[PDB]
């Protein structure tokens, strides 16, 4: 098994960040990948073994450290914001198949005053989608929420699910003409019309949002933008 | 009539600091035709015979790119056996690779070798048919084990059937 | 033309 | 030692993809390795081979006799299939990027085609409202919206599996007076038999 610590982080440009991988699989390489659309995945450094380090294809601005077999870490010491990426650490044995581990997504930001939490909307079906279709669709709107660190679930009666699901893959800039713009997310959920009209069915879409941390400074008189769960929910219609 | 090629390789741990050293030193009918020593001034193969330096640029770059894959590759499998064999690090030890070709007459493959030995041990061998292992002790086991999963006896005959055969016809050409 | 190992003990 | 992918492909469920990857400078060295990349994870072994076909329960791998190009081959590919496909090669000690690779999409089979623009309306009041575009079959293409203050998202499947159903959808939503959802969708091409409800 490959773990990675932490699996979200947000940090201001010019802080310290560590990455920490562990491989139990007694393997001897070890590699830190950064993940971007439009780049694909991209190597940062490997190492062959303890002590070892080894150059990759995207180094700038990297370092990293090989303490044991087990453990590699790559160290952002001046974070600056084109390092906002998704990283996945790997182990292999010499050139055979290499297993990645979870990610880490790390947001750096120029200013801390940009970010805001999402509001979270749930929308209810309409009668007409069930007469017309017998199955009913719940849309989930996050709206107003920066940085685009978030992620979205469905929970029905208190448990997850997610058959009938579907999430927009990337979320969207409501000022796409600005570089500091908020985003917005849809989600939609569909059952049965027969689920949806017993009203003991309870429905709540969740939005995860990583922002600041009780440790960052904030004066403005709004609210703190920590991170934070924002959900909206809905119960089953009898009509 | 017949004919043969030949590569010894070996990789020795240095003393407490260094990494290892690693020698490649290949023959054709029993006439040394190249040879890479990491511990040179810049590292590459070079010419041991005047024959074969009729081979451009691209053939030196490619060859030495692969000497310096083999020395990484031995680096990582010493370490690897310092740990089956329960060995202290910091101390000497020497891993040591021969393989090549005999074509007889009819200049096709009459016998391929591939081997490796450990401290001037028999480690492990491919047997003649180029399908299965001889390991001397139990960690060669172990290593064996794992190349019968990984099918390396497939890729070392695909070596040896294929370009040991057309690579040495090439350098006899040269001559 | 040398071979690469490869295979890992 | 590189390889070379087309960077997308488009599929429908049911269908048998092949996936081609061009390495013409590969040597002896190297095996040809294929990985796959589900939204939101990191890679995965698929399969790999050196000179023959390979096949197991993921993928086939058909190579050139002349090791300069190779296909993985996924028979009836599902929902789930739909990812990045690394093709690369690994060996001589090499340690590069992985690259983009070829990002397959999947799209549903649908064969029950009923396109449709209903309005939705918010759980909490009050004034807010969502218009879904729904039921359309897969060669429906959902476009952006012209004006910058009308938001609407691209083509999204569901798959309710206990009632083996697949379904596709896009929802648009605005602040704006003029907004409806008989005219939220007017830029994309839409079934003439869209059922429009009111």
């Amino acid at each position: 098994a490959v773990t990675q610590s932490p699996r979200n982080k947000v940090t201001v440009t010019g802080g310290n960040v560590t990455l920490s991988c562990r491989q139990t699989n007694s393997h001897n390489y070890m590699y830190w990948y950064r993940q971007d659309t439009g780049h694909g995945l991209r190597l940062i450094h490997y190492s062959y073994g303890a002590g070892n380090l080894q150059i990759g294809d995207v180094p700038d601005g990297y370092k990293a450290t090989r303490t044991t077999q087990e453990d590699f870490f790559l160290l952002l010491e001046l974070a600056s914001p084109s390092q906002t990426s998704l990283y996945f650490c790997a182990s292999s044995d010499g050139d055979y198949e290499q297993y990645f581990g979870p990610g880490t997504r790390l947001t750096v930001l120029e200013d801390l005053k940009n970010v805001f939490p999402p509001e979270v909307a749930v929308f209810e079906p309409s009668e007409a989608e069930i007469s017309h279709t017998q199955k009913a669709t719940l849309v989930c709107l996050a709206t107003g929420f920066y940085p685009d660190h978030v992620e979205l679930s469905w929970w029905v009666n208190g448990k997850e699910v997610h058959s009938g699901v579907c999430t927009d893959p990337q979320p969207l800039k409501e000022q796409p003409a600005l570089n500091d713009s908020r985003y917005a997310l849809s989600s939609r959920l569909r059952v049965s019309a027969t689920f949806w009209q017993n009203p003991r069915n309870h429905f709540r879409c969740q939005v995860q949002f990583y922002g600041l941390s009780e440790n960052d400074e904030w004066t403005q008189d709004r609210a703190k933008p920590v991170t934070q769960i924002v959900s909206a929910e809905a119960w089953g219609r009898a009509d | 009539g017949p004919h043969s090629m030949r590569y010894y390789e070996t990789a020795t741990s240095r003393r407490g600091l260094g990494e290892p050293r690693y020698t490649s030193v290949g023959y054709v009918d029993d006439k040394e035709f190249v040879r890479f020593d990491s511990d040179a001034e810049n590292p590459r193969y070079e010419p041991q015979v005047p024959w074969m330096e009729q081979e451009g640029p691209e053939y030196w770059e490619r060859i030495t790119q692969i000497a310096k894959g083999q020395e990484q590759w031995f680096r990582v499998n010493l370490r690897t056996l310092l740990g089956y064999y329960n060995q202290s690090a910091g101390g000497t030890h020497t891993l040591q690779r021969m393989y090549g070709c005999d074509v007889g007459s009819d200049g096709r493959l009459l016998r391929g070798y591939e081997q490796f030995a450990y401290d001037g041990c028999d480690y492990i061998a491919l047997n003649e048919d180029l399908r299965t292992w001889t390991a001397a002790d139990m960690a060669a086991q172990i290593t064996r084990r794992k190349w019968e999963q990984a099918g390396a006896a497939e890729y070392y005959r695909a070596y040896l059937e294929g370009e040991c055969v057309e690579w040495l016809h090439r350098y006899l050409k040269n001559g | 033309s040398p071979s690469y190992a490869y295979h890992q003990f | 030692a590189k390889t070379t992918q087309p960077d997308s492909m488009e599929s429908t469920e049911g269908e048998t993809v092949h996936l081609p990857c061009s390495h013409a400078t590969i040597s002896g060295n190297e095996y040809i390795y294929w990985y796959r990349q589900v939204p939101l994870q990191g890679p995965e072994y698929v399969t790999h081979g050196l000179q023959q076909n390979t096949t197991n329960s993921m993928a086939f791998l058909a190579i050139a006799s002349d090791r300069k190009s190779s296909t993985l081959i996924l028979t009836h590919v599902s929902l789930r299939d739909a990812a990045v496909y690394h093709c690369i090669l690994q060996g001589t000690g090499s340690k590069l990027s992985f690259g983009k690779g070829a990002k397959l999409t999947v799209s549903p089979d649908i064969q029950n085609p009923d396109p449709a623009v209903y309005q939705l309306r918010d759980s909490k009041s009050s004034d807010k409202s969502v218009c879904l575009f729904t039921d359309f079959d897969s060669q429906t293409n959902v476009s952006q919206s012209k004006d910058s203050d009308v938001y609407i998202t691209d083509k999204c499947v569901l798959d309710m599996r206990s009632m083996d159903f697949k379904s596709n959808s896009a929802v648009a939503w605005s602040n704006k007076s003029d907004f409806a959802c008989a005219n939220a969708f007017n830029n994309s091409i839409i079934p003439e038999d869209t059922f429009f409800p009111s």
